C-alpha cells in the first residue's frame, strides 16, 4: 500500500509543471499531496474511508483544449478525490496486472 | 464497510510528525559528524525503530555496529 | 545563401538516421566502482564470517 | 445606445480636456454608424467603469464637430485621443504615427493596458510613451 | 519516407525563425544569419534544432583574433539534420532484441558466480535497444516495478492536464531516454564555425573578457533582481518577459546590425 | 620567528616575506596610470568618474562630497594600524 | 469593482525590522547562485532535455 | 612608442574598462570567478600583519547530549553552542553563545541554521565599530562562506576566505 | 555661509519644495503661500546668471500646524508643470555643525 500511494503522489506532483504562478487549487492540492507524503498511514485511512463511505462527490471542472482539428475535454476534480483516485488506480491496476485480467491484445501494453 | 472501518479505527496509533523528522535528522546528522559514537547508533536506531519499519532500525544497527 | 530552410525531401534523402545518433556512456563510473570496492573492503569480515556462528560450529572459538 | 458621454461642440471638447486633472481624457474621433467605432466604442463601454479612478472615455462627432479635423488629421474614419492636463500623449504602437490608435482592436484588455501605461508615463512626466505590445503585425496565425 | 511531412516541417521551421525574424525587425531581414538561431543557448544563441537543408556560407565562418603582434584572420558547410542523430526504430528493436539477451545471459552468470549486474555492465550496452538499458541502474527500480499501467495513465494525461504532451507514449523513468542529442550539440558547434567562429558574431570580443572558459550568464537577473514575485500589471509582466529578447538582441547585434541584413536605412545613432 | 637584528637589513627583507607584505632604436616605457590630487592611485571606476565629472562641467553634490571626505579620513585611521578592555572586564 | 488607479510611490523609506521577515516569507535568502546560472561555456545534464 | 601606447590604452584605460562593464551588465554575463586561497600552512604567515583578520568557528553551534535511560526510552536534548571569532593578531575570541531554544521548536532544516549563523555573525560585525570590524574572514567550516558572502553584502571591503587547516 | 537666511527666518517653519519646474513656479510659490494660512515667504533658491530656478525652494510660514496641514495637503500636489515634493527643511549651519561634532564623541 505505501509503494501505491508513493507512485500516486509521484504521478499528481509529475503533473503540476513549475510555472511558478499557481492558483489556490494547485498549491492546496501540492500541500495535500506533501502531507500524505510525510504521513502515508494517516492518508491510506483517509482513502480507505473515502472508497468504502463517500458516494457523494464536489464539482468537477471542466474545460477544453482548443486542438483546432477538434476540442478534448479536460477535467479538474477537487485535490482529496484526485489523490484517492490516484491511489484507487494504481492499486486497481496493480492487482488486475497481478491477476492478468487484461487480455494481452488490450494495449497500449507498458512493455512495447 | 462498517466492520472493515472499525478496524481501521482500532489501528490508529508516534507523536509530531516534524518533530520526529528533525530528530530523524539529528540522529543522521550525529551519525555522519560521529560514525564511532555506539549512543548515537543507539539513539539512530532508537528513532528508527519508535517510528517506520524495523528494517531501517535494523540497518541502522547494522551500521552503528560495523 | 538566404536564411530559408530548405527541405529535408531530397536534401540528404535517405540519410543515415544513426548518422550523428552517437550513444551515451554511464557517468561517474569510477566513484560508484571506489564506492563498490570501499563497500567491498569494509566488509570483508563480516562475510568471512557470516555463515559461522558461536553454538553450531567447531572452528568458530579456534 | 452609446453609453458613454457624447461632446457636441468644440467648447465641450477643450473644456473637457481640461476638466480632469488627476485621469487621462480619451476622446474617440468617429462616427458612430461606422462600425469600426462601433467595435471601439463597444469595448471603451467594456472596460468604462473598470478605468474610472484614472480615466475618462468621451465620444466625439466629426460632423458634429469637425474643428479638429485639420489640426489633429483627422482623415481617418477613427482616431483615438488621449490628453491629460492639457497635454497630448503620443504612444509608440509601431504603426508609424504615435498621435492616434486609428484601428479597433477586439480585446479590451490590450485597451487597458494601452491606458495604463499613458497614464503612467504623464503623471511621472513624458509626453511619449511606448506601448506594452507591438500593433505593426496583427499577430494572426 | 513521407515527402510531404518533409515538406510541412520546413515550413514550419522558416515559419518559426521568420516570427523571431519579425520580433527583431519588422523590415524583412534578406540573407539574415543562422548562426543566431542553431547556436546552443549556452552560448548565447536560440539553441534551436534543425530538419530542412541549412548552407552556412563560408563568408560568415571567417573570424578575427588580435595579439600584439597584429591581427589575425582564420577560416573553418551544412547544419546537421537532427534525424541524422535518430536511430531508425527497426535498428532499435533489433539492438534491444540482442542486448537484451545478452544482459539476460550476463545476469544468469553473474547469478552462478554470486554477483550484481553491474551498471558498468549495463554500461557495456549502455542504455542499447530500444529501451534504455540503463535504467536497470536507476534507484526507484524497486518503486516503479509497482507502477503497472503506466503507458495507458501517460496516454489519458490529456483529460487532466491543460498542457499537451508531446511525449505521451513513453515515460523517462520507465523506458529510459530513447534518443541523444550530445553529439548533435558538439556537431551543430562545429558546423557553425567552432566556439571562436560563432562568437565573432557576438558582442564576446566587445566585453574584452581574455577567455571565455569560466564565464557564465544571469539568466532572469535584470535592472531590479528580476523583479519576478510582486503584485506587477499585466504590462509590466509583458516588459520583463521582453528583457530577455533585449538580451538576446544585444548579444546578436555585431552580425544582424549589418548592411547585409538589413538594406537601406543607414541611420547614425544620436550622438 | 626572525626577529630584526641590528645592523641587518637581510632579517627585516624576510620577516617582511614571511608576513605577506610585499626605426632609431629603443625601448619607450609607455606607462600610464590613473592618480589623483591626494597622489593615491585610482580605481578605474573611481579614474573614469573624475573625468566624467571634469568633462560634464559639474562635480558631486555637498553630501556626496561629505561621504566621500569621511570614507576617505575612515580608511586612512584603519590603514595607519578592545582586548585589554575585555581582559580588564573578565 | 473597478480597477485601482496605478501609482508609483516611494518603494521602501526605511529597512531592516519587519522589512526582513516580509521578504522571508515571499523574496527569503535562496542559493541565489547556480540556479539562475548559465555557466557559459560547457553543457549540465544532456544537450536538449530541458 | 605608438605599439606599446595602444597596448597599454587597450590593457587599462578607465572609459573602455567602463564601457566594458556596461556591455557586460546590459549582457548580464555573469563570468565565474574563483575564490581566495585557504588557510594552510604556508598561507598562515599573513595571519599576523596589521590588517585585521578573524577566524569563524561555528561547527559547535550545534551540539547535543544523548542521554540514554535503561528502561523505556532515551532522550537527545539540544545544548547551548558556541561560535568562536577568534583574531589571531589580538588574542580577542568572541563566544557568540546560541542558546538551546533557538533549536527547539524552530521546524526547520540546517538551511535557516546557516543563515542564522550568518546573520549572527554579521550583527557581530556591524556592532563592531569601522575601527574594529575586521578586513578578513576565516571560514572554518566550508558550509559556511557561501552565506557570509550573502549576509556581508552591506561591507564590500571584508574577505570571506576558507581554511585548510582546521583549528 | 552665504548671507540669505536673514530675512525668512524668524522662528517659523521653513518647508523646501522640490521636484518643481525648472523653467515654471517662479512666482507660483508665492500663491502657494498666500493660499496657506501663515502667507509668510515663498522664496525660491535660483542660480545667479542661469535663467532657471535650482530646483528646491524654502517656504517660511509663521504657523507650525497650518505648515504642516498645508505640506499634508499639499504633497504630491500637481503645482505648475510638475508634483512639488515638500519636506522639512535641513538648515545645517557652522554652530549645528559644531553642535553636533560636540555630540558626536559624546
Amino acid at each position: 500500500d505505501t509503494k501505491l500511494l508513493i507512485l500516486a503522489l509521484e504521478r499528481l506532483k509529475e503533473a503540476y509543471s513549475v510555472k511558478s504562478r499557481l492558483n489556490q487549487s494547485q498549491r492546496e492540492e501540492l500541500g495535500l499531496i506533501e502531507q500524505a507524503y510525510d504521513n502515508p498511514h494517516e492518508a491510506l485511512s483517509r482513502i480507505k474511508r473515502h472508497l468504502l463511505t463517500q458516494r457523494a462527490f464536489k464539482e468537477v471542472g471542466i474545460e477544453f483544449m482548443d486542438l483546432y482539428s477538434h476540442l478534448v475535454p479536460v477535467y479538474d476534480v477537487e485535490p482529496l478525490e484526485k489523490i484517492t483516485d490516484a491511489y484507487l488506480d494504481q492499486y486497481l491496476w496493480y492487482e488486475a496486472d497481478k491477476r492478468r485480467l487484461f487480455p494481452p491484445w488490450i494495449k497500449p501494453a507498458d512493455t512495447e | 464497510p462498517k466492520g472493515y472501518l472499525t478496524d481501521l479505527n482500532s489501528m490508529i496509533p508516534g507523536g509530531d510528525i516534524n518533530d520526529i523528522k528533525k530528530a530523524r535528522l539529528l540522529l543522521k546528522s550525529v551519525r555522519e559528524t560521529n560514525p564511532h559514537h555506539p549512543p548515537a547508533w543507539i539513539a539512530s536506531a532508537r528513532l528508527e525503530e519508535v517510528t517506520g519499519k524495523l528494517q531501517v532500525a535494523r540497518n541502522l544497527i547494522m551500521k552503528g555496529t560495523e | 545563401p538566404t536564411g530559408e530552410v530548405l527541405s529535408l525531401v531530397g536534401k540528404l534523402e535517405g540519410t543515415r538516421m544513426g548518422d550523428k545518433a552517437q550513444r551515451t556512456k554511464p557517468q561517474m563510473q569510477e566513484e560508484r566502482r571506489a564506492k563498490r570496492r570501499k563497500r567491498d573492503e569494509d566488509r570483508h569480515d563480516i562475510n568471512k564470517m557470516k555463515g559461522y556462528t558461536l553454538l553450531s560450529e567447531g572452528i568458530d572459538e579456534m | 445606445s452609446y453609453m458613454l458621454p457624447h461632446l457636441h461642440n468644440g467648447w465641450q471638447v477643450d473644456q473637457a480636456i481640461l476638466s480632469e486633472e488627476d485621469r487621462v481624457v480619451v476622446i474617440r474621433f468617429g462616427h458612430d454608424w461606422d462600425p469600426t467605432c462601433m467595435k471601439m466604442d463597444e469595448v471603451l463601454y467594456s472596460i468604462a467603469e473598470k478605468v474610472k479612478n484614472f480615466a475618462v472615455i468621451y465620444l466625439v462627432d466629426i460632423t458634429e464637430v469637425p474643428d479638429f479635423n485639420k489640426m489633429y488629421e483627422l482623415y481617418d474614419p477613427c482616431t483615438v485621443m488621449f490628453f491629460f492636463r492639457n497635454k497630448h500623449i503620443m504612444i509608440d504602437l509601431g504603426t508609424g504615427n504615435n498621435n492616434k490608435i486609428n484601428w479597433a482592436m477586439e480585446d479590451k484588455q490590450e485597451m487597458v493596458d494601452i491606458i495604463e501605461t499613458v497614464y503612467r508615463g504623464a503623471r511621472k512626466g513624458r509626453g511619449l510613451v511606448v506601448s506594452p505590445k507591438d500593433y505593426s503585425t496583427k499577430y494572426r496565425y | 519516407n513521407t515527402q510531404e511531412l518533409l515538406d510541412l516541417l520546413v515550413k514550419c521551421e522558416n515559419k518559426i525563425q521568420t516570427r523571431i525574424k519579425i520580433g527583431l525587425n519588422s523590415k524583412m531581414p534578406s540573407r539574415f544569419p543562422p548562426v543566431v538561431f542553431y547556436t546552443p543557448k549556452e552560448l548565447g544563441g536560440l539553441g534551436m534544432l534543425s530538419m530542412g537543408h541549412v548552407l552556412i556560407p563560408q563568408s560568415d565562418l571567417r573570424w578575427s583574433k588580435q595579439t600584439d603582434v597584429g591581427i589575425t584572420h582564420f577560416r573553418s558547410q551544412l547544419i546537421p539534420n537532427l534525424y541524422r542523430y535518430i536511430q531508425p526504430w527497426e535498428s532499435e528493436f533489433i539492438d534491444s532484441q540482442r542486448v537484451w539477451a545478452e544482459y539476460a545471459l550476463k545476469r544468469q552468470e553473474a547469478i552462478a558466480q554470486n554477483r550484481r549486474l553491474t551498471l558498468e555492465d549495463l554500461e557495456d550496452s549502455w542504455d542499447r535497444g530500444i529501451p534504455r538499458i540503463n535504467t536497470l541502474f536507476q534507484k526507484d527500480r524497486h518503486t516503479l516495478a509497482y507502477d503497472k499501467g503506466w503507458r495507458v495513465r501517460t496516454d489519458f494525461k490529456q483529460y487532466q492536464v491543460l498542457k499537451q504532451n508531446p511525449f505521451w507514449w513513453t515515460h523517462q523513468r520507465h523506458d529510459g531516454k530513447l534518443w541523444n542529442l550530445n553529439n548533435y550539440r558538439t556537431d551543430m558547434i562545429q558546423a557553425l564555425g567552432g566556439v571562436e567562429g560563432i562568437l565573432e558574431h557576438t558582442l564576446f570580443k566587445g566585453t574584452y573578457f581574455p577567455t571565455w572558459e569560466g564565464l557564465f550568464w544571469e539568466k532572469a537577473s535584470g535592472f531590479e533582481e528580476s523583479m519576478k514575485w510582486k503584485k506587477l500589471t499585466n504590462a509590466q509582466r509583458s516588459g520583463l518577459n521582453q528583457i530577455p529578447n533585449r538580451r538576446f538582441t544585444l548579444w546578436w547585434s555585431p552580425t544582424i546590425n549589418r548592411a547585409n541584413v538589413y538594406v537601406g536605412f543607414q541611420v547614425q545613432l544620436d550622438l | 620567528e626572525e626577529p630584526i637584528v641590528n645592523r641587518g637589513l637581510a632579517a627585516a627583507l624576510l620577516l617582511c616575506q614571511n608576513k605577506g607584505l610585499l626605426k632609431d632604436g629603443y625601448k619607450p616605457d609607455v606607462k600610464i596610470e590613473y592618480v589623483d590630487e591626494t597622489g593615491r592611485k585610482l580605481t578605474p571606476k573611481e579614474a573614469f568618474r573624475q573625468l566624467s565629472h571634469r568633462f560634464h562641467g559639474k562635480g558631486s553634490g555637498k553630501m556626496k562630497t561629505e561621504r566621500r571626505m569621511k570614507k576617505l579620513d575612515e580608511e586612512a585611521l584603519l590603514k595607519k594600524m578592545l582586548g585589554t578592555v575585555a581582559l580588564l572586564q573578565e | 469593482k473597478p480597477l485601482p488607479a496605478p501609482l508609483d510611490g516611494q518603494r521602501k523609506k526605511r529597512g531592516g525590522r519587519r522589512y526582513r521577515k516580509m521578504k522571508e516569507r515571499l523574496g527569503l535568502t535562496e542559493i541565489r547562485k547556480q540556479a539562475n546560472r548559465m555557466s557559459f561555456g560547457e553543457i549540465e545534464e544532456d544537450a536538449y532535455q530541458e | 612608442l605608438i605599439q606599446q601606447a595602444m597596448a597599454k590604452i587597450m590593457k587599462a584605460n578607465p572609459a573602455l574598462y567602463v564601457l566594458r562593464e556596461r556591455i557586460r551588465k546590459g549582457l548580464q554575463l555573469y563570468s565565474s570567478e574563483p575564490t581566495e586561497p585557504y588557510l594552510s600552512s604556508q598561507n598562515y604567515g599573513e595571519l599576523f600583519s596589521n590588517q585585521i583578520i578573524w577566524f569563524v568557528d561555528d561547527t559547535n553551534v550545534y551540539r547535543v547530549t544523548i542521554h540514554k535511560t535503561f528502561e523505556g526510552n532515551l532522550t537527545t536534548k539540544p545544548i547551548n553552542g558556541a561560535i568562536f571569532i577568534f583574531n589571531p593578531r589580538t588574542g580577542q575570541l568572541f563566544l557568540k553563545i546560541i542558546h538551546t531554544s533557538v533549536w527547539a521548536g524552530q521546524k526547520r532544516l540546517g538551511q535557516l541554521a546557516k543563515w542564522k549563523t550568518a546573520e549572527e555573525v554579521a550583527a557581530l560585525i556591524r556592532s563592531l565599530p569601522v575601527e574594529e570590524q575586521p578586513k578578513q574572514i576565516i571560514v572554518t567550516r566550508k558550509g559556511m562562506l557561501d552565506p557570509l558572502e550573502v549576509h556581508l553584502l552591506d561591507f564590500p571591503n571584508i574577505v570571506i576566505k576558507g581554511s585548510e587547516l582546521q583549528l | 555661509e552665504d548671507p540669505s537666511l536673514l530675512e525668512w527666518d524668524a522662528d517659523d517653519f521653513r518647508i523646501f519644495c522640490g521636484d518643481l519646474g525648472n523653467e515654471v513656479n517662479d512666482d507660483i510659490l508665492a500663491r502657494a503661500f498666500s493660499r496657506f494660512p501663515s502667507f509668510l515667504k515663498a522664496k525660491v533658491i535660483r542660480d545667479k546668471r542661469t535663467g532657471k530656478t535650482k530646483g528646491y525652494g524654502f517656504v517660511s510660514f509663521k504657523d507650525p500646524s497650518d505648515y504642516v496641514r498645508a505640506m499634508r495637503e499639499m504633497n504630491g500636489k500637481y503645482v505648475g508643470s510638475r508634483p512639488i515634493k515638500l519636506r522639512k527643511s535641513m538648515w545645517k549651519d557652522r554652530n549645528l555643525d559644531v553642535v553636533r561634532k560636540k555630540q558626536k564623541e559624546k
